[PDB]
């Protein structure tokens, strides 16, 4: 699981050093952005519901081809499936954000998707409405702090640019 | 290879919630306790072959059949493994100095060297009482209570972190018997 | 450690550290730093001695071909081969062991996986003993195997664990006998050392073992050898058998339990503290009520065939004497 | 865990979990669900089917068999109708799920506890 | 078996020294502990059959998945075995509650537990989601401010919770 | 009593090949219906518990 | 599972001998008696339903105040009447089985196993359970042999709950 | 090692229930003897010297052949005498840790567990380690329950070695 | 019977070793926790009959179709409620059993041992006996440390039930 703080004393670890001040740096780093980081969080584990409830409402708003027959989701309990996966991502990028690495984002979310929704007939493209319509959602100072804002659509351009 | 952070991470997997106020709440005093670990691990990385050099001295002066004929400090080339030996264990737990979890310790060195240590024929008596060594020398330097160096920092508390760090010594001493 | 917590069995399953991957991006020649090759280099001991100690007097043994990584003349293909050749690698690992388990050793640090069945020992043997050592090795890393699993710019890692390489499903779990996570050295563990062939029965016959996850108790089985009937003459003593026939299947699936530490001091009969046969120190069982000298378990390490509904019983009387449980597998 | 051992946080009320631990469930009668904490809403959805702590309840039954309130003998002021939301493009989004109409709305987040354990 | 002094004792004579007037003061102070410590065990050892039945009402109830068929916890024997799993659990979260040692209960059930519900395809996390609601019953009952003089006791509950996340971290 | 009708070759044949211990051989032989017929059915209930707890016991 | 033909082989297999003629008579008689027992497996599969309703129904007329106390064990919620109409109907389909099979092996490994620790740990009573049998019992509807058949293991279940 | 509270668990183990009031109560009473029981041990921590010197002197003007006899097992070479204060040492410290733990574990593990095989294998005679325990029994100094402990400890260790 | 002092001595009998320091430790917190453990019994003694009428009533107010049911194992008859304060006296006077004792011996081998099969036999339920004790719990006015071991016992009886 990536972090600041894994990579650097699994680098250090595979050079066979002891720390020395270069990783402290790295990690004095993870203690100056923590704060933007842990007010994403805070808020993000504040109104999850609506989040997720927004993006998929506005993915179905997109492609309502969806429901239009086999292809996507034609029943409630697909579409429970839905906002569950959509749950799954908000809940990642709430570990990410308090990690402060894409380490489990990419290895619970990430790794080997391609497979998982290529062969269950998944298109990728409604994720990526459902992730663009949030990350156009959040307002600049309107909520979150500036730099937790940036923290937050960092985080979750990286999703968009993992899935398609 | 887990930190404080991956490890309320996992917990909080396994619940499959959010993070939470709770354990947002300590893990910012974990971050405000930051550079008291940051300092910490900078006594102990800049005294590591002066306890390494102290500690297996110490065990070879306790216990004086090792050097004997027949024990297993006698050769240089024993001498310099077990030597090596010591400075690699004093190196990850440094690791787990940082990391506040010691899934790095755990998963790397800790797994499976009691069951070398009973491959090679290492008396594992004389492997805790260098940990041993290493931990009341370490916190001794982690303290600022060395007899041969006192060296000038800011002042404050950090017997929660002394504490910390004899757990990871008395896990691997512990792990040896 | 465990299964379920990461959501990842297989770092938990020893096998953390050996994920790391090292190649030489860099083309043409290093000239003044000596930084990353020095790192590359020191994976290179890691993987081919695994992880045995290399003296720093050693290092002026094998410093020609070390002089030459850095250089453009070998490639880490040829470098690996190069260390493989010197008189270090021949003394560890050609000089101490049988014929057998040397090139067992020889996929462990050059391929990365087992042997699966006895017929790649057929290809490895005929090599040997048609041509020497040197054509013993080429052998190795002259195939198809190591070129396309490795392209030659890469040091090589473990791969028996891994799904790509088609492998066995015993090659799976004999590669988890052969390494057991970071510490263990060439000959750190027991199974390898220096006379041991390291898994030959198993080996050869392609008997899936089981996997011990290193550590968290009864992180060391070792478990004891059978022989094979009044043909090729045997003691029947020491282990359980693999297999289970029928008769005694009535009851439930049968279940073979692995007990790892055994001892004296450790076994009580459930009651804490050791029992005291005579009224003054006589601590061995009583045989006819006479004293004996005989210690209660005799070999540490003894085996269980249980069925289902017997399990919990047993499963109780383990822990009565105290003893740790490896691995239990359905049979 | 290092991180809550050396900062550990305090531990809220367990009145509601007393409750539950303390007597048998014919001697207690309601509050026994009372360990039920609260699952995230997709949780409740059709492939898991969580159940709820009002579900347990006998508030959740509640069937009049014989009974009909006329609502035309009342006096001609005294019959309001509230409707929750007065749209038609929010009363259903173009997905499935709602929070009005269907089976959907059982799975609203929150609710998932129950308060008529007082009794 | 190694209780609190079993392992400042072993401890003590693996190092050959004697006990030093420090660690005779630890003691003196576990022992004045030790009241408090054996009315925990008492409330543990009273309403245990609630918890475990509770507990388990619980966990059918957020997860309906075991009760149904073709589940783990299904059929008669085996809905027997799990309840009667989560009473052994129970049984040594008391007693490494009374020895002040967790070595007991890594000793006699946690340790070779997980190769088990490995070997049977146990879902683990199920059984980590009744160890959790067995600490929070517990822990709450633990709190109770009835029939006990009152006194203070945020250790023993801190200590006590150390023993049920160890169970349920060995699960998982 | 032993004879070779009564002689059980697989509990051997299993014993041999280390599939049973000598406990559930010793088990295994007293369930048998050629012990049944031979020391069970003729005894008084409380006469065939004399022969366990003396055959099994000593 | 114990069926008439296992419980043969079984025995024959724990003596090591062939399957003589006993155990042939034994799977013979099995073979004729199999006939009745499957007409009853067909008409009790048929009306489960109505057996079930009927039956849930005869519990809560013999025990009114189930409905009316409240607790998580008592069939006053909506879950607590999914559990009751999902237990009968488990008694039924484990009868079923065992008109199938022929012996009551299915009810003794499925069911009976273990009962006693299930209906004491939930504080469930063995009598609710009868009252049901007892209507299953009268309202099966068969004749004949059949009606014998399943009147048997239905009564075999009622006397291993008392 | 067997402590009281080490017989309650185990016993309870062993019978698969809880520590219900039994063992509790044998809980209550070690923790009450306790008090007397730490007293004694910082007492004889903080004498131990003097109680070994004390007591291979005793066993000297004993047995005053011993330092005489010319031989490996008696106490003539300076090794001899080492070997004396180290084992009259080890049952001080064994006392001091029976104390501690409150019941006579330690030494039952760590001494009486195999100590004829010793006293024979060396030729090691009883009588003279008993004569020790009994100088170490009048030179104690303790008073009142705490000497009652003590006196019980070592007073047992002597009945061990006859 | 199953008393800390016999418990002690039986362990002993089976290490057929002495009775050392441990045992008597036990024996002797037994003896400080017995007169907590007899005021209660004094108590509870006195009001007996109070106790008993009051359960009764409180069952018989839990569960009002007991006395309305016609039958022989329901408190309809005037012999039902003698039967009723018959086996609520027995209750009652194990838990004083076990006060007096100091262990829940005379509980587990005159009441709890083959309770089982009598509460199926007769159909009894364990719950409506529950309630019983319950209202034991709240009405038998003990303050303090004898109310805990009165609790403690009672509170056993409810786990054994249940
Ligand atoms: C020191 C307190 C010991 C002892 C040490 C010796 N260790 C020897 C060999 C050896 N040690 C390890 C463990 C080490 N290697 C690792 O990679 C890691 C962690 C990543 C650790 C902790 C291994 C795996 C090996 C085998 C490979 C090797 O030889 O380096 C050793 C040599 C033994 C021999 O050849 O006879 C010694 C002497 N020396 C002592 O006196 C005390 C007991
Ligand atoms: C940890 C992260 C994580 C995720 C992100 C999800 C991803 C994921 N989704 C599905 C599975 C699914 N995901 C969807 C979702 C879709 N319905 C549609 O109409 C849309 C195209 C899309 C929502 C935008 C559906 C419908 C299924 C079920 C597919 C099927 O069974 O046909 C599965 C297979 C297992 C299952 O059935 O649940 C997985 C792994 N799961 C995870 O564990
Ligand atoms: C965790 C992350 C997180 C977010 C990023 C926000 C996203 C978000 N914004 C709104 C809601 C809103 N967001 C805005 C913001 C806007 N005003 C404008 O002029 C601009 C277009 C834009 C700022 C750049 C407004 C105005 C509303 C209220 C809209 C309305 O009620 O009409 C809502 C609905 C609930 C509410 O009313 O608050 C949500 C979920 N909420 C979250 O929980
Ligand atoms: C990159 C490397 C790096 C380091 C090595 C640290 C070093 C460091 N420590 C402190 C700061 C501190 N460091 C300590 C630590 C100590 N407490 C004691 O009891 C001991 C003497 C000592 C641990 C052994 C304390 C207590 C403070 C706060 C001092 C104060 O505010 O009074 C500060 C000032 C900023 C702050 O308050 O955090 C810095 C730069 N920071 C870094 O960025
Ligand atoms: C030649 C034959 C051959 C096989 C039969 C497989 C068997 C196999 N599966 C896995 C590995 C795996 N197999 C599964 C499959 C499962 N997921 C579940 O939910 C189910 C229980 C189960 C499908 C029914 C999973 C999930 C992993 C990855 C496990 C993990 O990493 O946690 C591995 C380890 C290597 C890897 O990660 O791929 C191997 C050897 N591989 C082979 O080479
Ligand atoms: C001394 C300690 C000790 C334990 C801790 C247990 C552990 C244990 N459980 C089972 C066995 C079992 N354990 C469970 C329990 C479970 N049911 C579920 O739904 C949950 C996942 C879980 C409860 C939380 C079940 C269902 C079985 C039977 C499994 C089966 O036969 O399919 C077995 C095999 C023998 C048997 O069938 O009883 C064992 C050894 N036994 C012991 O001797
Ligand atoms: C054999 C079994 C056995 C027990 C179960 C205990 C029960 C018990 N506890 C106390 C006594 C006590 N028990 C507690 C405990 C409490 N502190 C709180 O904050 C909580 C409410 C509660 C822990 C959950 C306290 C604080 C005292 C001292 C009360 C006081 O002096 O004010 C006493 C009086 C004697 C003493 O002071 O120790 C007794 C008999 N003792 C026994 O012999
Ligand atoms: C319940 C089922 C069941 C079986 C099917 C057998 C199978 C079986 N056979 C042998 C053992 C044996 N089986 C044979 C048989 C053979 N001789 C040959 O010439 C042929 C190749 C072959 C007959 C066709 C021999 C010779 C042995 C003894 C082998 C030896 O000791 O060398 C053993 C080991 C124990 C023993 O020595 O008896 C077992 C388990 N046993 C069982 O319990
Ligand atoms: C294989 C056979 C088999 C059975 C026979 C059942 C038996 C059974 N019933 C329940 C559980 C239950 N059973 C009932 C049924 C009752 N409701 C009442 O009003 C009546 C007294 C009674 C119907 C006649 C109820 C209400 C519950 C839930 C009890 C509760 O949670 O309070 C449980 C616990 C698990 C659960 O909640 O489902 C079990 C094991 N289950 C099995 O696996
Ligand atoms: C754990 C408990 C424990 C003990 C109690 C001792 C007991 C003990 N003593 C000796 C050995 C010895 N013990 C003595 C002591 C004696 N000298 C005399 O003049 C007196 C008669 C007597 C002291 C009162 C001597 C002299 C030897 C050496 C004997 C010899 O080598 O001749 C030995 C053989 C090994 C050795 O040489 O050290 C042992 C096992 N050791 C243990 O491990
Ligand atoms: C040593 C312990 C011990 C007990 C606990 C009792 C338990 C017990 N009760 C009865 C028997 C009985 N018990 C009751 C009691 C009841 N009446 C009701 O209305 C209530 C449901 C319930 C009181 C709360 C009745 C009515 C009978 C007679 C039942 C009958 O004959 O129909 C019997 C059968 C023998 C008899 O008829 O007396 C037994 C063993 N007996 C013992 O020896
Ligand atoms: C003659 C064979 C021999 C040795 C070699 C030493 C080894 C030794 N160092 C100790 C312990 C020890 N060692 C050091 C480290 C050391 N001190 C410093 O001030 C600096 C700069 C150091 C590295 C150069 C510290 C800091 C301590 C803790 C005690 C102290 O405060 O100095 C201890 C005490 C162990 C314990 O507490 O259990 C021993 C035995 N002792 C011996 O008998």
């Amino acid at each position: 699981m990536k972090s600041v703080i894994t990579t650097t004393i699994s680098a250090a670890d595979a050079a066979g050093r002891f720390p020395s001040s270069s990783d402290l740096e790295s990690i004095q780093g993870n203690i100056q952005r923590a704060s933007a980081r842990l007010e994403a969080a805070e808020k993000l584990s504040g109104n999850h519901e609506a989040v997720v409830k927004e993006a998929g409402d506005a993915c179905f708003a997109k492609y309502s081809y969806l429901k239009n027959s086999g292809e996507a989701g034609d029943s409630q309990e697909k579409i429970n499936k839905c906002y569950r996966d959509v749950d799954h991502y908000m809940r990642l990028i709430n570990y990410s954000l308090v990690v402060g690495g894409t380490g489990p984002l990419d290895e619970w979310g990430i790794a080997g998707s391609r497979e998982v929704y290529r062969t269950l007939n998944l298109p990728g493209s409604a994720y990526i409405a459902s992730f663009t319509f949030t990350r156009d959602r959040l307002c600049v100072p309107r909520d979150m702090s500036s730099q937790a804002g940036v923290e937050f659509v960092a985080a979750l351009d990286y999703v968009i640019n993992s899935l398609s | 290879m887990l930190d404080a952070f991956s490890r309320v991470v996992v917990n909080s997997d396994s619940k499959a919630a959010y993070v939470g106020g709770s354990d947002l709440q300590s893990l910012k005093t974990f971050i405000s306790d930051g550079n008291k670990r940051l300092d910490a691990v900078n006594c102990i990385v800049s005294n590591a072959s002066c306890i390494v050099s102290d500690a297996i001295s110490g065990m070879i002066c306790e216990n004086p059949g090792l050097i004997a004929p027949g024990g297993n400090c006698y050769t240089n080339r024993r001498m310099a493994a077990c030597l090596r030996d010591g400075e690699i264990i004093l190196r990850y737990v440094s690791y787990a100095l940082l990391a506040g979890d010691s899934s790095v310790l755990d998963d790397r060195c800790l797994n499976g060297l009691k069951e070398t240590y009973i491959a090679l024929g290492v008396p594992t008596a004389s492997t805790s009482r260098a940990v041993s060594i290493m931990k009341a020398a370490s916190t001794a330097f982690i303290m600022n209570t060395a007899s041969g160096r006192k060296i000038e920092i800011a002042a404050g508390d950090c017997q929660a972190l002394q504490s910390e760090a004899a757990a990871y010594f008395d896990k691997v001493g512990s792990a040896v018997d | 450690l465990g299964t379920v917590l990461g959501n990842s069995s297989l770092d938990k399953l020893g096998l953390d550290k050996f994920v790391d991957r090292f190649e030489v991006n860099e083309a043409g020649r290093p000239d003044g730093f000596s930084a990353d090759y020095e790192v590359i280099i020191r994976a290179c001991y890691m993987q081919i001695f695994a992880n045995a100690y290399i003296m720093e007097s050693e290092r002026a043994e094998m410093a020609k071909a070390e002089s030459e990584f850095r250089d453009g003349r070998f490639t880490v293909k040829e470098f690996c081969r190069a260390l493989a050749k010197s008189y270090q690698y021949r003394k560890r690992f050609f000089d101490g062991r049988p014929l057998y388990g040397a090139i067992e050793l020889c996929f462990k640090h050059i391929l990365g996986r087992t042997p699966d069945g006895l017929e790649h020992y057929r290809a490895k043997s005929a090599v040997y003993d048609t041509k020497g050592y040197e054509a013993f090795i080429d052998a190795f890393f002259d195939d198809g195997e190591y070129d396309a699993f490795y392209d030659s710019y890469c040091v090589p890692f473990y791969r028996g664990h891994l799904t790509t390489s088609n492998l066995s499903m015993a090659a799976f779990t004999h590669m988890f006998q052969v390494v057991r996570g970071s510490s263990t050295s060439d000959k750190a563990n027991p199974r390898t050392m220096t006379n041991q062939i390291t898994l030959n029965q198993a080996g050869i016959q392609s008997i899936p073992l089981a996997v011990v996850a290193p550590g968290a108790d009864g992180a060391t089985f070792l478990a004891p050898d059978a022989s094979a009937g009044s043909w090729q003459t045997g003691f029947s003593g020491a282990t359980k058998a693999r297999t289970s026939h029928g008769s005694r299947q009535e009851k439930g699936k049968m279940f073979r339990i692995e007990v790892a530490n055994n001892t004296q001091y450790s076994a009580v009969g459930g009651g804490s503290g050791i029992k005291l046969q005579s009224r003054s120190g006589k601590f061995y069982k009583m045989r006819n009520m006479a004293p004996a000298k005989v210690s209660t378990f005799r070999r540490a390490n003894n085996v269980y065939l249980v069925p289902f509904d017997e399990l919990s019983a047993t499963y109780i009387k383990i822990h009565k004497n105290g003893g740790s449980i490896a691995s239990i597998t359905p049979v | 865990d290092i991180a809550t051992a050396v900062y550990p946080p305090v531990t809220p009320d367990v009145r509601r979990a007393f409750g539950a631990a303390s007597a048998p469930s014919t001697v207690g009668g309601r509050k026994a669900m009372g360990l039920i904490k609260q699952l995230p809403f997709w949780m409740y959805g059709p492939p898991f089917n969580a159940s709820k702590q009002e579900d347990f309840e006998p508030i959740s039954i509640a069937n009049p068999d014989v009974s009909s309130v006329d609502y035309q003998l009342m006096p001609p002021g005294s019959v309001i109708v509230q409707p929750d939301e007065v749209s038609a493009a929010k009363m259903l989004p173009v997905s499935g799920m709602s929070k009005h109409i269907g089976k959907t709305k059982r799975l609203v987040e929150g609710d998932g506890l129950s308060d008529y354990s007082r009794l | 078996m190694l209780d609190a002094f079993a392992k400042v004792v072993a401890q003590a004579d693996a190092r050959g020294e004697f006990l030093s007037n420090k660690q005779l003061n630890s003691l003196e102070t576990m022992i004045g502990e030790g009241n408090k410590r054996l009315d925990i065990v008492n409330k543990i050892n009273s309403n245990a059959s609630t918890i475990v039945t509770n507990s388990a009402r619980a966990l059918f109830a957020e997860q309906p998945q075991l009760i149904q068929p073709g589940g783990n916890a299904y059929t008669s024997r085996r809905m027997a075995a799990c309840l009667r799993d989560m009473e052994i659990v129970l049984r040594y979260v008391s007693y490494a509650m009374t020895a002040g040692d967790s070595s007991v209960l890594d000793d006699r059930c946690l340790n070779g537990l997980r190769e088990t519900y490995q070997a049977l395809g146990t879902p683990g996390t199920s059984v980590a989601v009744a160890i959790q609601k067995m600490k929070e019953a517990s822990i709450a009952l633990a709190n109770d401010l009835n029939g006990v003089p009152l006194g203070d006791c945020s250790s023993l509950n801190s200590e006590l919770a150390v023993y049920f996340d160890r169970a349920a971290a060995a699960v998982v | 009593q032993l004879l070779s009708s009564t002689r059980q070759p697989f509990l051997e044949s299993q014993l041999r090949f280390n599939q049973i211990t000598v406990k559930d051989f010793i088990k295994g032989l007293i369930l048998s219906d050629a012990f049944r017929y031979l020391n069970y059915d003729v005894n008084n209930n409380y006469r065939f518990v004399e022969m366990c707890i003396q055959r099994i016991l000593g | 599972m114990k069926t008439p033909i296992t419980e043969a082989i079984a025995s024959a297999d724990s003596q090591g001998r062939f399957l003589s003629n006993a155990e042939l008579q034994s799977i013979t008689g099995r073979y004729q008696r199999a006939s009745a027992s499957l007409e009853a497996a067909k008409q009790l599969t048929g009306n489960a339903s109505r057996l079930i309703t009927g039956a849930a129904q005869a519990v809560y007329t013999k025990f009114p105040f189930v409905t009316q106390m409240p607790g998580p064990t008592y069939a006053s919620n909506a879950i607590g009447k999914a559990k009751c109409a999902r237990d009968i109907g488990y008694y039924l389909r484990m009868t079923t089985y065992c008109l199938v099979v022929g012996a009551t092996g299915p009810m003794d490994e499925y069911l009976v196993a273990g009962l006693e620790e299930i209906n004491r740990s939930f504080e469930l009573s063995p009598s609710w359970y009868i009252a049901a049998l007892e209507n299953i019992k009268n309202d099966h509807g068969l004749s004949g042999q059949a009606a014998n058949e399943a009147n048997t293991y239905l009564d075999y279940a009622i006397n291993v709950l008392s």
